[PDB]
């Protein structure tokens, strides 16, 4: 522990076990058997290591105490499952979740600050103010567009199909090439063709999970479809199922309105929060 | 030595695919490739010679071009021929940045101090290689589901989500492969590591190279106190 | 500030864009099917823009001069501009021809008078202040071009040497030899992308019947140097760039995927950053509040 | 504030006549616009009418609820979609009307309007540019035959589906497979000797030059204008507690 | 002009056409490519090509933008050039009683000329935007039996 030496193999061990932890899976022992006695060792040999440094502390620290923990606990986890009574397959691998978090530790020496922590303290909670408020704009907006959803665009379910197709015989062979919605109304939406009709297809007894879950039936849907648009990842094809499923004004408006505050103004603000951060840090610490 | 550069880059990319019929591990421009080599190992022993190792060593730049000139020399062994040494062979064009002392400038401003680029690439590998660890901790002994079997393909899969590409696709399969009771926590989870990569990371990004353009404070203030047409014919 | 609007430019100048906002709605119409050089009606805006615009030339170059005066009206790119236009639009009229062959001289002519809307840029002044801050950071932007251009040409280069032929496979997965996919095959054809559904044990997935061949994919290959410039400045865009990173892992290893991770960490997470830090600096420059 | 919050997630459910659900909502909507009504009152009756009337959101409360009121009345009337519809627009704009009680939330809305308002020349630039590359596209691609992205929605027939076509690609969905469309050559098409519109070929380095340059302008250029005019008018307005 | 019917009555060959390739006649076939056994097997590959025919016509009929995908092309040329490219290939004889005659492998290009762009399943191939029906492969020079053109 007095020798620095000591610092830096705990750096190294710390990145090992990191290491480790990524190597440990189930497909890889399948794979590689062998190598599911070495993450044995390095597992078991490292614990040791710390123990000494838990044995020497006793003349931040519980960060320290609970990554060790962690440790045992992952060892008696392989005890058992190398033993062959518990299931690999098990979900038990779940009490290794926070060992990987190990890795901050090879960069405690640079979060180790002894100038003035206060300054840098206050820059953080100015940040995570700036961020919170941010955040709530952000919220109110996707609130506020989900509603408007809700309350447009309905239910996407509605789809041209097979004439002759009846319940519960739903499949692949009585859907049109390519999957194409409608609006029921005559004069609203896409018409299928002679020889196809369209409908519902949650009426005929197919489940949420196997149509998606994107559409805009609740507030809660209807607001994870909008976060999902403001991504810009598959809006188009959202926006294409809205023009065919309901008047094309409205999924223009709406859609184009999205897009343009979401994506790219509500974006920028983060980036301007970030800017006025690093103006703070060229200014408050007047060197770096 | 920049046009011979220049030369070898565009001879090495002028290796086009002709045919299945014909292929050799011996070829023109394997040959090529050797007779350069050898001119970069007398290059690099007659400045060894003059300059001295300490002297040659003690710039950055011929450091680089030493280690160039070992990779591609390793290069050349025709067992490695075409391996990932490769890289190595065509790292050479970045000589041709000394072409223009503009370009050079241009670079070293707007790269600023190394540190904090370096700190950010850090910080963004290690968060990844975490996040990646503890999801699939987390998803690995799922059944059905392959994106997560295998810490290679967890480290494709974030790296996926930071690039933005397909991440609702992600997203949806994980979802089928949990059981719906467990589908809320995973999508909130996903949902805010999505957030805090796109919204931040990049942020970050934009802001370090923002302030790498910016000038210093010290010299903004020195220099702001210290301060025939179309018809000449 | 109605004066002060009414008063932005003059009365000719206020008389030029409402022409050009009426031939750029009156062109809106046209069509493949709705040519103008078949439709009287669509006429009518052409011939009077360009009557006017003669009228205009006309008039100023009296006035200016079209060289060595302190003021001409041909003295920067706006003028040039506008002279290119009007040519352009006045070789249309002279010609006009009736019968249009695909990639010729007349197909250019029309795409070079596409070009109309722009001279909404030189007529109102704010346009072409704008025009002016966004030109100030020229060569920074060149420089941030020719980096990107020399990583492309790096990864280029690596990928044609290294997967030169080696993505082709043939369609059919089943067979895994060039020479023992020939005859034809059942393909299975897409119903839709969001669902999910599963399939009855005693049903078999829409499809039809297709020859074997040994074909490399259509949106992006490596068989020569520009083709890998272009497959790269696709992955740039980060769309698309899923499919490529499968294809290569699948067809030439696993280890070669490290070869396009990198790439989409050097070119798009920090490469078009480049460009966004070099746009900010000038729009900063540029207001003033630089120094 | 917690009214107005609550009479907003009263829409979680759309509005229509056929669900029974839809009628009690309704019903709850009314007594909060009673509620509101207090509010605004209240407010007018412990302020002269001229003082009400200086500050604006006095202003847009009253006016909002005077069409809630107006809503009310014509539901126990008529009670069909129209006034459904009208009960949900009035919420949602009582809903909108929340910014100015926030103080945080206020100074970011009038950033954004700021931002946009001094953004609309370079937006009317943008619209331009892309106007003149749907006259382009419309001319050189107007009959392409269909592919893997060219489809009813992605088309160039005709100006608006080129302004919309174009519009996508600047928000960059698929834009590389759109070109690669675009790229169709013999045998997979029909060439035409004589007229551009009687064939489906489409114009291989045409194609090239016109996407990529319209992409690598748009995206990476001038967006860039609108952030930098995000970020200048976060700082003005923005500013939290100063030392 | 009499489609082939009864195994055994049939057995000039010059004037039986088959049942579903209609543009052939047996005497070429024989020519090119116990004759119960023959006869046979030609109903048993008219059958195979019938009910391939049909699962294209299934799949076609469901593609909406049928009229709508090219101003040059129509469906019915589609299909007429799909069931002479099916019979030709199980069918591989040079015709000699033909009028006009092109050779039979070209009409599987044909087919992409006129036929709509069927976008095949990504599941556990990336076809990158590849087209269900493509002929030339990687650097193959395509151009043999010489037939009617039916077009
Ligand atoms: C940091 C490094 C993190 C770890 C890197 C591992 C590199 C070693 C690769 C060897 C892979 C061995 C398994 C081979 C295999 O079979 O796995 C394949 C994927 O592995 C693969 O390529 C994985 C592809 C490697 C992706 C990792 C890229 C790292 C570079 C990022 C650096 C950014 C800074 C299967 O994937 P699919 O089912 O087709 O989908
Ligand atoms: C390529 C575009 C060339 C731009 C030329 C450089 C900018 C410029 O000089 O524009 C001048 C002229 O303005 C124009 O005409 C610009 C017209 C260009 C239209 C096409 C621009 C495309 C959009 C930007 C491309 C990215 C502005 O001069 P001024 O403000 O002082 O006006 C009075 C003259 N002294
Ligand atoms: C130094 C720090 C910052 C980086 C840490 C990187 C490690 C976490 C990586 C590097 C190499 C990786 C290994 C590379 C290759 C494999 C093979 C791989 O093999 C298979 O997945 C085969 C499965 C099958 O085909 O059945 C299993 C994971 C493993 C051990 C990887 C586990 C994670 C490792 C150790
Ligand atoms: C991150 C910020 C910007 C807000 C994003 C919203 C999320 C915090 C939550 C709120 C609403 C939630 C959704 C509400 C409802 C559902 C329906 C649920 O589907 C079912 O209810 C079906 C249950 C079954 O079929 O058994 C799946 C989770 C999901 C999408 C939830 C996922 C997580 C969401 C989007
Ligand atoms: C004063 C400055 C701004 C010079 C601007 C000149 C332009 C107006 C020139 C440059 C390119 C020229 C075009 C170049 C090529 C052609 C192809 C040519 O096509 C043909 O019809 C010839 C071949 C054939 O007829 O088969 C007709 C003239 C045209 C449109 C030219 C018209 C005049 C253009 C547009
Ligand atoms: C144009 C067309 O085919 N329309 C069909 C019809 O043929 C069929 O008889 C009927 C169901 O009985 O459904 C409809
Ligand atoms: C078509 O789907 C079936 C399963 O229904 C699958 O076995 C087959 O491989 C698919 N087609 C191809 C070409 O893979």
């Amino acid at each position: 522990i007095n020798k620095p030496w000591v610092h830096s193999l705990l750096r190294i061990c710390a990145i090992i076990s990191v290491i480790s932890v990524c190597m440990n899976t189930p497909m890889t022992f399948e794979h590689y058997p062998p190598l599911q006695y070495v993450t044995f060792t390095l597992d078991t040999l490292l614990m040791f290591l710390y123990t000494a440094e838990m044995i020497a502390k006793m003349h931040w620290c519980v960060f320290d105490g609970f990554m060790v923990f962690c440790l045992w606990v992952s060892l008696v986890l392989q005890v058992f499952e190398i033993a062959d009574i518990v299931d690999q397959m098990s979900p038990w691998g779940m009490l290794r979740i926070p060992r990987p978090l190990i890795m901050i530790r090879a960069f405690r020496i640079y979060f180790r600050f002894e100038l003035p922590r206060t300054r840098i303290t206050n820059i953080l909670k100015r940040s995570g103010e700036q961020i919170w408020s941010v955040s709530i704009f952000l919220l109110f907006f996707l609130l506020l567009y989900g509603i408007l959803g809700v309350q447009m665009f309905g239910t996407f379910t509605y789809h041209c199909v097979v004439n002759d197709t009846k319940p519960g015989n739903v499949t692949w062979n009585s859907l049109a090439i390519p999957d194409t919605h409608c609006s029921p109304e005559l004069e609203e939406g896409y018409q299928c063709p002679p020889g196809f009709k369209c409908m519902d297809l949650e009426d005929l007894g197919l489940s949420r999970q196997e149509l998606g879950y994107s559409g805009f039936n609740e507030i809660g849907t209807s607001i994870f479809t909008v976060y999902e648009a403001a991504s810009q990842e598959g809006w188009v094809f959202l926006m294409y199922r809205a023009i065919d499923s309901f008047p094309r004004w409205r999924s223009y408006f709406y859609f184009i309105t999205l897009i343009f505050f979401l994506a790219w103004l509500v974006k920028n603000v983060f980036i301007a929060v970030i800017i006025e951060t690093f103006a703070e840090i060229r200014v408050q610490f007047q060197q770096m | 030595i920049l046009s011979m550069v220049t030369v070898d880059v565009i001879v090495a990319a002028s290796n086009y695919y002709k045919g299945e019929n014909f292929r050799r591990q011996y070829d023109e421009f394997y040959l090529a490739e050797v007779a350069f080599t050898v001119l970069f190992d007398l290059e690099a022993l007659l400045k060894i010679w003059c300059l001295g190792f300490t002297g040659y060593i003690s710039s950055s730049l011929h450091k680089f071009e030493l280690l160039l000139v070992i990779g591609t020399t390793l290069h050349v062994y025709p067992d490695l021929y075409h391996s990932q040494f490769t890289y190595f062979q065509v790292l050479r064009v970045v000589r041709l940045i000394k072409i223009s002392p503009a370009l050079e400038d241009f670079v070293y401003k707007i790269f600023g101090p190394g540190k904090k680029l370096g700190s950010l690439v850090v910080f963004t590998a290690s968060l990844l290689i975490v996040m990646s660890a503890i999801s699939l901790q987390m998803f690995c002994f799922v059944e059905e589901l392959d994106r997560f079997t295998t810490f290679p393909r967890a480290f494709m899969s974030m790296f996926q989500i930071l690039t933005q590409e397909g991440w609702v696709d992600v997203m949806d399969q994980t979802l089928n492969a949990v059981g719906h009771m467990w589908a809320p926590v995973v999508a909130i989870y996903f949902i805010l590591y999505h957030l805090f990569a796109t919204l931040i990371l990049l942020s970050l990004f934009v802001a370090v190279i923002l302030d790498n353009l910016e000038l210093d404070e010290d010299l903004k203030k020195l220099k702001q106190l210290k301060q025939p047409l179309r018809l000449r014919i | 500030q109605l004066y002060d609007l009414l008063g932005l430019v003059t009365y000719l100048d206020w008389v030029m864009i409402i022409v050009t906002i009426c031939s750029c709605i009156s062109m809106m119409f046209e069509s493949p099917f709705r040519r103008v050089m078949h439709a009287p009606t669509l006429q009518i805006a052409e011939y009077v823009f360009v009557i006017f615009m003669s009228i205009e030339l006309n008039l100023k170059i009296m006035a200016d001069g079209l060289f060595f005066t302190p003021t001409a009206v041909i003295r920067d790119f706006g003028g040039v501009m506008d002279i290119f236009i009007y040519l352009v639009s006045l070789i249309f009229l002279c010609w006009m021809p009736q019968n249009v062959p695909a990639e010729s001289g007349a197909q250019l002519l029309m795409v070079l008078r596409c070009l109309r809307p722009l001279r909404i840029f030189k007529l109102v002044p704010q346009m072409r202040k704008v025009v002016r801050e966004l030109f100030s950071g020229f060569k920074e932007i060149f420089l941030v071009s020719i980096l990107l251009l020399t990583l492309m040409l790096v990864f280029a280069s690596f990928g044609v040497q290294l997967f030169a032929g080696k993505l082709a496979k043939c369609n059919d997965p089943n067979i895994i030899r060039r020479e023992d996919c020939n005859g034809i095959f059942r393909i299975n054809v897409s119903v839709s992308k969001n669902l999910n559904l599963k399939l009855r044990p005693g049903e078999k997935k829409p499809g039809f019947w297709v020859p074997r061949v040994w074909a490399n994919p259509r949106n992006f290959n490596f068989d020569n140097v520009g083709n890998a410039m272009l497959a790269l400045f696709e992955v740039l865009s980060l769309k698309g760039w899923v499919e490529v990173r499968d294809v290569i892992i699948h067809r030439v290893g696993p280890i070669h995927g490290i070869y396009i991770h990198v790439f989409v960490f050097l070119g798009c997470m920090i490469g078009l950053t480049l460009f966004v830090g070099v746009v900010i600096a000038n729009f900063n420059e540029n207001k003033g509040t630089a120094l | 504030a917690l009214l107005v919050l609550a009479q907003s997630v009263l829409l979680s459910v759309k509005w229509d006549v056929e669900d029974p659900v839809t009628v009690p909502l309704a019903t709850m909507s009314v007594v909060f616009t009673f509620i509101f009504v207090l509010e605004v009152t209240m407010k007018i009756i412990a302020m002269s009418p001229a003082g009400f009337w200086q500050s604006r959101r006095n202003r847009y409360d009253l006016l909002v609820t005077s069409l809630g009121v107006v809503w009310v009345v014509l539901h126990f009337a008529l009670l069909n979609a129209y006034t459904y519809m009208m009960g949900a627009c009035v919420i949602v704009f009582r809903f909108f009307s929340i910014c100015g009680k926030h103080v945080t939330l206020k100074m970011l809305l009038l950033t954004v309007v700021v931002s946009m308002y001094k953004s609309f020349f370079i937006i009317v630039g943008m619209f331009l540019l892309l106007l003149c590359y749907a006259f382009a596209g419309v001319v050189l691609f107007g009959t392409v035959k269909y592919g893997e992205n060219i489809n009813r929605h992605a088309n160039f027939s005709s100006a608006g589906k080129a302004i919309t076509v174009l519009f996508r690609i600047v928000t960059g969905e698929d834009w590389n497979k759109i070109m690669h469309d675009c790229m169709v050559q013999p045998p997979f098409c029909t060439p035409d000797e004589f007229t551009y519109w009687a064939t489906d070929c489409g114009n291989y380095a045409g194609a090239l030059m016109y996407f990529c340059s319209f992409y690598v302008i748009i995206a990476y250029i001038m967006l860039n204008l609108l952030v930098a005019i995000i970020v200048e008018n976060f700082s003005l307005f923005y500013s939290t507690e100063e030392d | 002009c009499f489609t082939v019917e009864n195994a055994d009555a049939v057995c000039n060959l010059s004037d039986f056409y088959l049942s579903f390739c209609n543009s052939y006649t047996l005497w070429e076939l024989f020519s090119g490519l116990t004759c119960r056994q023959c006869v046979e097997a030609y109903q048993d590959y008219d059958h195979h090509a019938q009910e391939k025919y049909e699962e294209f016509e299934s799949v076609l009929h469901k593609y909406l933008q049928s009229e709508e995908y090219s101003v040059k092309s129509c469906p019915e040329d589609c299909k007429i050039v799909y069931k002479a490219w099916l019979c030709s290939q199980y069918f591989e004889v040079t015709q000699f009683n033909c009028r006009k005659t092109i050779p039979c492998k070209q009409y599987c290009l044909e087919v992409q000329t006129r036929c709509p762009f069927i976008l095949p399943d990504n599941d556990e191939v990336i076809y990158g935007g590849l087209s269900s029906f493509i002929c030339t492969g990687l650097y193959e020079t395509f151009l043999e039996p010489e037939c009617c053109d039916v077009r």
